[PDB]
C-alpha cells in the first residue's frame, strides 16, 4: 500500500491508546504553530537580504558585470516584480516598485538600492521593545492561562529522547511557560524566544524558527550521526581527561516548516563582531567587497593572463591591499 | 634568529601571527 | 494529626500566619532522634504534604528568618530514615539553602547530607542529586 | 560455546559477525545472511546493556539488501522471543524512511510496537512525517 | 556532494578555515600546544579499532546516497549492488581521511606532522587569497 496509507494507520492505533496525552500534546503544536509566525516586517527583510546576498553571489562568479552598462541579465526582473506584487504588504508596494521595477536599472544601483533598503529594515527592527508579554500572542491566552489549568496528562518537555540514555523514568515534565517572550534578530533571519519551566525548578529556552531552511533532514541526520559518536569520546581515555565533546543543539519538527531549536542565551556570530568594530571606528561594514568586486573589474575587463597557473598576482595583491587598509 | 623568541619559524612549529611569512 | 491539619489549614486565614509554624517547630522539635514509633506510624500518611507544602513556602519567602524557618522544619520531620528515602527529591533545595546560613542549619544540613551519603548507594543516590550537585558542591 | 552457552550474548554477536563478514567476502551467499541477522537478533535480546544499538544498527543495513523474495527478511520468524524496543528509538528516521522502501511491514511492526508504549517519542516525527507524505504524494 | 559523480568533494583553496582574526585570538602558545594536539587525540580516540567508524558512517553514508539519486531523478534501477558499491567507497574515502591525521611519523619527528602540514596549508596567504568574497578570507 502507499506509505500514508500506513503512516494513518500507526497514527490511529497510537490514538487509540492515551486519546486525552495525544489531545494535549495535538492541542499544544497548534497553538504554537498558529500564534508564531512572521511579521511582514521580517519577510521583507530576509527576502531583501536574500536577493542582495544572490546579486552579489552572480556578479563575483562573472566578473565584468559590475560596471555602469550591463543591465540587470539572468532574468532576474522576474523575481524582482514576482517579489514586489506577491510577497510584499500594500504599504511600502509603491515606494519599492517605484525605486526598481520602474527605473530599470544596471546592477550598480540595483546594489546600491538594495542595500540601503537592507539598512533601513535593519535598524526598524532593531528598534522594537524586545520582551512581550506571553498573551499578546493569543485571542484568549491559550498558551499562559493553558496547561495546568487545560493540559490532561502531562506532557513532557521536547527533545529528549534523541539522547544515549537506558531508562524515562526521571524524564522532565512542562509546568509553565514564562511570561516573557524575546525577540531576537540575526544575520539573515529573526525569531521569537521561548522558555519553559521544568517540574524541578529549571528553566529551559527554545527557538521557533518559523521559515525552516530547505535541508532541515541532512542536518539532522549529521547531528544524529555525531551525537553518537560522542559516546566515545566521553568513553575513551585521552580524550575523556581533556572533555573533548562536540557541541550538538536538539531539534524537534513541529510541522514541515515549523520548528524549536535550544538555545543559548548568549550566542554572537563573527559577522555581528566585525559589524560592531566597523561600527564602532566609524568605518562602513561593506567597504571590502565593494573594493574588491570593483578592482577584480578593472583588472580583467584587460589581459587575464600573464600569470604562472591560477594564483594570479592581482588577487594576492588586492587581499594584501585589503588586509593593510 | 632573535634567540628565546617565540615567534621564529621552524618546518616542525606552525607560523605564528605576528611575522609577514616564512 | 489534628494539630498538624488544623495549623496548615488554618494558615492561610489568620492574621499572623508565621505563628502556626512556629507552633509546628515546637512540636517537631520534640519527638525528634526516637522513641516514639507510635507517633512516627500516625502522621506517616500526611508525610507527603508536609514536605509539599513546607516546599512552596520556602520558594516564595522575601526575607532570611522565614526562609530559616522553613529550612529547619523541612529539614527535621519527624519520620524514619527507610519511610523518607523515597520523597527525598523534596529535601534537596532547603539542603542547598542549608548549607549558606548560620551555624546551626550548617551543622544540619552537613549532618543531613553525610547520613544520605553513608546510607545510600551510588547509582540510586547520583539521580537525586543531579538537579543540584552544582551548587552543592561549590557550597 | 553457543550450543554450551545458557544466555551469553557475546558468542552470538561474534557468530553474526562471522557471518557477516563471510556473506560479505562473497556478495552472493544470501544464507550466511540471513543467520547473521537472526543472531544479531538473539544477542540484542539477551544484551539489554546499551550495546544492542550496534547490533541494530547492522540489522537495520541488512535489511536494506534484500532481495525481490525477502530472503534475509525472514530471520525473523526464526526467532522467538521480545524486542525491547526501547534500544530501537533513536532510529525512528531510519525506520520512518524505511517503511516506504520494499521493506515496510518489517519496519513497520516495530513502529507499531513502539507506539503503544512510548507514544511521546514518537507522535511529532510521525505527524511531520505524515504531513510531508500529504503534500507530496496527493499534492 | 559533487553534482556529476556520487562522490564527497569539496574542491577548496583551504582544507578548513582557519583565518588570521582566529589564530591572534587563540594565541601562539594555545594554537600549539591546545588547538594542534586535540585534532590527533580526537581522531586517535575515534579510529582506534578500524571497524568501528565504517560501522558507523554505514548508515549516514546509506542516506546520503540515496538522497542524491533520488534528487538526481535518475535512479531506474534501485540496483542494490551499485548502492553497496558507492556506499563501501565513500565509507573508505572518510576512514582515510580520519586515518590520515592519527599517524606518527617514522623518523625522529614529531607525533603531529601530518596536522602542523594542515595548518601550514590552511594559513599560506597564497592559497588563502583564491577563496570567494563572501568568505572573506581576511578577518
Amino acid at each position: 500500500k502507499p506509505p500514508w496509507e500506513l503512516t494513518e494507520e500507526i497514527m490511529s492505533v497510537l490514538k487509540t491508546a492515551f486519546p486525552l496525552l495525544a489531545l494535549s500534546m495535538e492541542t499544544m503544536v497548534d497553538q504554537i504553530q498558529k500564534h508564531f509566525k512572521c511579521p511582514p516586517d521580517e519577510d521583507a527583510y530576509r527576502l531583501i537580504v536574500a536577493l542582495l546576498n544572490d546579486g552579489l553571489s552572480y556578479v563575483s562568479r562573472m566578473p565584468a558585470s559590475y560596471a555602469k552598462d550591463v543591465k540587470l541579465p539572468a532574468a532576474t526582473e522576474n523575481n524582482i516584480t514576482r517579489f514586489a506584487e506577491t510577497i510584499l504588504p500594500n504599504h511600502i508596494r509603491p515606494t519599492f516598485e517605484a525605486d526598481f521595477v520602474k527605473v530599470k536599472p544596471t546592477m550598480y544601483e540595483y546594489i546600491h538600492n538594495l542595500r540601503k533598503w537592507r539598512d533601513k529594515f535593519e535598524e526598524k527592527l532593531d528598534r522594537r521593545a524586545s520582551p512581550a508579554p506571553l498573551e499578546s500572542f493569543a485571542h484568549y491566552s491559550p498558551h499562559l492561562s493553558e496547561f495546568r489549568y487545560q493540559k490532561f496528562d502531562d506532557v513532557e518537555i521536547p527533545g529528549q529522547y534523541l539522547q544515549h540514555k537506558d531508562k524515562n523514568q526521571d524524564f522532565i515534565r512542562i509546568d509553565r511557560f514564562l511570561p516573557n517572550v524575546d525577540l531576537v534578530r540575526t544575520i539573515g533571519a529573526s525569531h521569537r524566544r521561548l522558555r519553559i519551566r521544568g517540574h524541578d525548578g529549571s528553566v529551559h529556552a527554545f527557538a521557533v524558527q518559523h521559515p525552516a531552511a530547505r535541508h532541515c533532514r541532512r542536518e539532522e541526520r549529521v547531528l544524529q550521526l555525531f551525537r553518537q559518536l560522542n559516546q566515545t569520546l566521553a568513553n575513551k581515555k585521552e580524550s575523556r581527561r581533556r572533555d573533548l565533546q562536540f557541541t550538538l543543539p536538539l531539534m524537534v519538527p513541529l510541522a514541515p516548516h515549523i520548528r524549536i531549536v535550544q538555545e543559548d542565551t548568549s550566542y554572537i556570530t563573527l559577522q555581528s563582531v566585525y559589524e560592531d568594530h566597523c561600527r564602532r571606528h566609524g568605518m562602513n561594514k561593506d567597504e571590502p567587497i565593494l573594493f574588491t568586486m570593483e578592482k577584480l573589474r578593472g583588472l580583467m575587463d584587460a589581459k587575464a593572463l600573464q600569470k604562472p597557473e591560477q594564483a594570479v598576482t592581482a588577487k594576492l595583491e588586492v587581499y594584501r591591499a585589503i588586509q593593510e587598509k | 634568529t632573535v634567540p628565546f623568541s617565540i615567534h621564529n619559524h621552524n618546518p616542525y612549529i606552525t607560523p605564528s601571527p605576528y611575522v609577514p611569512y616564512p | 494529626v489534628d494539630i498538624v491539619t488544623k495549623s496548615i489549614e488554618l494558615s492561610t486565614k489568620a492574621e499572623e500566619p508565621m505563628n502556626y509554624f512556629l507552633l509546628l517547630r515546637s512540636l517537631f522539635r520534640s519527638i525528634g532522634g526516637g522513641k516514639f514509633e507510635h507517633l512516627y506510624k500516625q502522621i506517616l500518611p500526611l508525610l507527603e504534604m508536609l514536605l509539599d507544602v513546607l516546599n512552596n513556602l520556602l520558594m516564595a519567602a522575601r526575607k532570611p528568618a522565614e526562609r530559616d524557618l522553613y529550612v529547619e522544619l523541612c529539614l527535621t520531620v519527624p519520620a524514619r530514615l527507610s519511610n523518607l528515602l523515597p520523597h527525598l527529591s523534596f529535601l534537596m533545595r532547603p539542603l542547598v539553602v542549608a548549607l549558606r546560613a548560620g551555624t546551626e542549619l550548617v551543622g544540619q544540613g552537613l549532618r543531613t547530607l553525610e547520613l544520605c551519603v553513608d546510607n545510600l548507594t551510588a547509582d540510586y543516590l547520583d539521580p537525586i542529586m543531579a538537579p543540584v550537585i552544582d551548587e552543592l558542591m561549590t557550597a | 560455546a553457543l550450543y554450551f552457552d545458557i544466555t551469553a550474548a557475546k558468542a552470538w554477536a561474534e557468530w553474526g559477525y562471522f557471518n557477516d563478514r563471510k556473506f560479505k567476502e562473497n556478495p552472493s551467499d544470501l544464507p550466511s545472511a540471513k543467520q547473521a541477522l537472526t543472531s544479531y537478533l538473539q544477542a540484542a535480546s539477551s544484551y539489554k546493556n546499551h550495546k544492542s544499538r550496534k547490533l541494530i544498527a547492522r540489522i537495520l543495513w541488512l535489511l536494506s539488501l534484500d532481495d525481490a523474495n525477502g530472503t534475509i527478511a525472514a530471520g525473523f520468524d526464526d526467532f522467538k522471543g521480545e524486542i525491547y524496543v526501547w534500544w530501537w528509538i533513536i532510529f525512528i528516521p531510519q525506520l520512518l524512511v524505511g517503511l516506504g522502501y520494499k521493506e515496510a511491514p518489517r519496519v513497520q511492526a516495530i513502529l507499531l510496537k513502539i507506539a503503544k508504549t512510548y507514544p511521546q517519542a514518537l507522535y511529532f516525527l510521525l505527524r511531520t512525517n505524515r504531513e510531508d507524505m500529504l503534500t507530496i504524494k496527493k499534492n | 556532494m559533487a553534482p556529476s559523480r556520487p562522490l564527497f568533494q569539496n574542491t577548496e583553496p583551504v582544507p578548513f578555515r582557519l583565518t588570521p582574526n582566529l589564530q591572534t585570538l587563540m594565541g601562539p602558545l594555545a594554537t600549539e600546544g591546545i588547538f594542534a594536539a586535540s585534532v590527533m587525540a580526537i581522531a586517535r580516540c575515534l579510529t582506534e579499532p578500524e571497524q568501528h567508524l565504517e560501522h558507523a558512517l554505514t548508515l549516514f553514508v546509506r542516506d546520503e546516497m540515496m538522497f542524491w539519486f533520488t534528487n538526481s531523478h535518475r535512479t531506474m534501477s534501485l540496483t542494490e549492488n551499485q548502492l553497496r558499491e558507492t556506499v563501501q567507497a565513500n565509507c573508505d574515502m572518510i576512514v582515510k581521511k580520519a586515518l590520515a591525521l592519527a599517524q606518527t611519523p617514522q623518523g625522529n619527528l614529531p607525533a603531529h606532522q601530518t596536522v602542523t602540514d594542515l595548518i601550514a596549508k590552511a594559513t599560506n596567504p597564497m592559497n588563502l587569497a583564491l577563496c570567494d568574497a563572501l568568505w572573506m578570507p581576511y578577518l
